[PDB]
């Protein structure tokens, strides 16, 4: 009271000196339940992967897609990003992802890069200076090699000019490696663009079969359909706690609610537009929000030249929720409730009166 | 495959009166016992909507602008409408959505359709006969929902396209007149919000045909555009809309 | 090449103003612990501008 005063003598009365607050205790985030998952099993794990010529190109779109546990995996030997971080693909929101499968040699595995110059990075699979998103390769030694061979994935050798990012190639046309006219008939300088690869088992770590999918993200004026996983938390009652439900936070006492929503409605307003009832995404049932009890705090003293002596008004807050009596006005601390009525000294309130003679009410 | 249609009657369109239909919530967010007042787009109290018919020989299926938003009314007995085609030219050059409801599903598709001049379904008298694209090549939205639906039924219809999003709200109502709308209040629930993100400036609605030539059933549809106005909106101990107030009307609703 | 810049690549958490790191500490990139070595996901946070 002698630090709001701006004194060091209070004369007798009641001062409002603080305002007190019930802390938040805890913090509550519902979200609802994570399904239509993104189909990254048909991709990352698919039956046959396709060449780098032709590379298979799946659009991911509305649909929650889980990037931590293609992260969190340990058989992919290569995850590197090239315009988002690792760490915050379950945060960010996007439009689409198209996905870019192949199967390249493990030399070229660094080539599928922005501002990297190679055979698959000129005439195979180009990306562009700005690109976003990122890409994961993994071994894959033990599924495509065959001992005879595997001669199935093909990879264009020649080509006139450089790719186009995301640019495809499936053309079979006889380049010229001369001056020589070619009308698609081969000749000594005139070669087939595509070549099979030599996947063989008994070759080194290098010129192993190498699986690489390219996740690209775009984020035009469509709708961010691509969202990461929502964690969303247990739910706690009658406290006074932070709620985040669907995106709409505040702090309050979630509490049963009769109020009967229908099945379209998500929140509750009264007259004044604050919302005092929710439903919560998890499961469909309603909770009223009361403010948690925000009171004054008014310190009740005489003069300090007669004593030293105060009680405490806490303004509309119950006593079980802080010589305690209860008012009207709210829980007074300090002061002896007496059965004899005088005259009012200090006003509390409500037909409550404080005096010194300690403190009376 | 497409089918011109000849042997229609040459008649002009109807118009009427809108009463006080056509509100729907303009949020997600329960309100009890209390006045709210909103800005958004709202079909006019007592408008000039357009009346269509399909009756024998009427088969009434134009192309009409889509302007702000859409206001579909139907009276309809025996499940005649089944979807509509929203787009800008309706044809391979822009994307197009299409709504349909056929014997067993809803589907909502979003691609590059090749549109028939006059695009039906059949039932024969069995649905044996789908005449409403030729083409689709390029789909970027695909979903597959459950099914919306003496004139016996009244179906209410908002489409809105506002910030890439499709609103459809709808409702259903047992009504028991022959002819015109009937004088009332209903408000519309939000049914489904698309994410399309395309442009849409024009849109046709899909009959179907009686085979037994073609005959058309007997089906009624109205449509009303949307506007950008204030309505009053009264909500109940039970948070429903039950009456409405349009502030440029007139100015006792001022 | 001049090597002798470093930048730190890796770290927990953003800095305080006027807050130096110098220790070189090893990152955890990814679920499983690094315990100090390098490996699948653990990196040196300080890399040499180019
Ligand atoms: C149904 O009638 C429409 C209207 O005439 C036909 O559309 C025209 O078809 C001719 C055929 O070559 C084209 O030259 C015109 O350019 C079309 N007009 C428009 C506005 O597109 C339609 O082809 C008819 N249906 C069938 C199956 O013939
Ligand atoms: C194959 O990859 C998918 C990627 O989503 C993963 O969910 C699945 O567990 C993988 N299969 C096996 C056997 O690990
Ligand atoms: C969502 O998950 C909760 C988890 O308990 C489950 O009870 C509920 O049935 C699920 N579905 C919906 C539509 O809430
Ligand atoms: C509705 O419009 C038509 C022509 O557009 C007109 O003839 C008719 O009078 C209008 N109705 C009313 C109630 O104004
Ligand atoms: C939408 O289409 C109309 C006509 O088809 C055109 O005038 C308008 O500019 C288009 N809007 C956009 C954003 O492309
Ligand atoms: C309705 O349409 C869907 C999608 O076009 C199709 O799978 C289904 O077979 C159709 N049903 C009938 C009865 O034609
Ligand atoms: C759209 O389809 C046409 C032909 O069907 C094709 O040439 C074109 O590349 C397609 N565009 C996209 C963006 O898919
Ligand atoms: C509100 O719902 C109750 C049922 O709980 C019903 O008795 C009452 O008539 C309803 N009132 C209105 C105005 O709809």
């Amino acid at each position: 009271t002698k630090c709001t005063l701006k004194s060091f003598t209070v004369e007798k009365g009641i001062y409002q000196t603080s305002n007190f607050r019930v802390q938040p205790t805890e913090s509550i985030v519902r979200f609802p339940n994570i399904t239509n998952l993104c189909p990254f099993g048909e991709v990352f794990n698919a039956t046959r992967f396709a060449s780098v010529y032709a590379w298979n190109r799946k659009r991911i779109s509305n649909c929650v897609a889980d990037y931590s546990v293609l992260y969190n995996s340990a058989s992919f030997s290569t995850f590197k990003c090239y315009g988002v971080s690792p760490t915050k693909l379950n945060d960010l929101c996007f439009t689409n992802v198209y996905a870019d499968s192949f199967v390249i040699r493990g030399d070229e595995v660094r080539q599928i890069a922005p501002g990297q110059t190679g055979k698959i990075a000129d005439y195979n699979y180009k990306l562009p200076d700005d690109f976003t998103g990122c890409v994961i390769a993994w071994n894959s030694n033990n599924l495509d090699s065959k001992v005879g061979g595997n001669y199935n994935y093909l990879y264009r050798l020649f080509r006139k000019s450089n790719l186009k990012p995301f640019e495809r190639d499936i053309s079979t046309e006889i380049y010229q490696a001369g001056s020589t006219p070619c009308n698609g008939v081969e000749g000594f300088n005139c070669y087939f663009p595509l070549q099979s690869y030599g996947f063989q088992p008994t070759y080194g770590v290098g010129y192993q079969p190498y699986r690489v999918v390219v996740l690209s993200f775009e984020l035009l004026h469509a709708p961010a359909t691509v969202c990461g996983p929502k964690k969303s938390t247990n739910l706690v009652k009658n406290k006074c706690v932070n709620f985040n439900f669907n995106g709409l936070t505040g702090t309050g006492v979630l509490t049963e609610s009769n109020k009967k929503f229908l099945p379209f409605q998500q929140f509750g307003r009264d007259i004044a537009d604050t919302t005092d009832a929710v439903r919560d995404p998890q499961t469909l049932e309603i909770l009223d929000i009361t403010p948690c009890s925000f009171g004054g705090v008014s310190v009740i003293t005489p003069g300090t030249n007669t004593s030293n002596q105060v009680a405490v008004l806490y303004q509309d807050v119950n006593c079980t929720e802080v010589n305690v009596f209860q008012t009207r006005a709210g829980c007074l601390i300090g002061a002896e409730h007496v059965n004899n009525s005088y005259e009012c000294d200090i006003p509390i309130g409500a037909g409550i009166c404080a005096s010194y003679q300690s403190i009376i009410a | 495959q497409c089918v011109n249609l000849t042997t229609r009657t040459q008649l002009p369109p109807a118009y009427t009166n809108s009463f006080t239909r056509g509100v729907y919530y303009p949020d997600k967010v329960f309100r009890s016992s209390v006045l709210h007042s909103t800005q958004d787009l709202f079909l006019p109290f007592f408008s000039n909507v357009t009346w269509f018919h399909a009756i024998h020989k009427r088969f009434d299926n134009p192309v009409l602008p889509f302007n702000d938003g859409v206001y579909f009314a139907s009276t309809e007995k025996s499940n005649i409408i089944r979807g509509w085609i929203f787009g800008t030219t309706l044809d391979s050059k822009t994307q197009s959505l299409l709504i349909v409801n056929n014997a067993t599903n809803v589907v909502i598709k979003v691609c590059e359709f090749q549109f028939c001049n006059d695009p039906f379904l059949g039932v024969y008298y069995m649905e044996s006969e789908f005449r409403v694209y030729s083409s689709a090549n390029n789909c970027t939205f695909e979903y597959v929902s459950q099914p919306f639906l003496n004139f016996k039924n009244l179906r209410e219809f908002v489409f809105k396209n506002i910030d890439g999003y499709f609103k459809i709200y709808s409702k259903h109502t047992p009504i028991n007149l022959v002819r015109d709308l009937p004088q009332g209040f209903s408000a519309l629930e939000p049914l489904v919000d698309l994410p399309i993100g395309i442009n849409i400036t024009r849109f046709q609605t899909l009959l179907a045909l009686h085979r037994s030539g073609w005959t058309a059933g007997a089906a009624a549809y109205y449509v009303g555009y949307l506007q950008p106005r204030t309505f009053l909106l009264k909500y109940n101990e039970n948070g429903t809309i039950t009456d409405a107030v349009d502030c440029a009307l007139d100015p006792l609703s001022e």
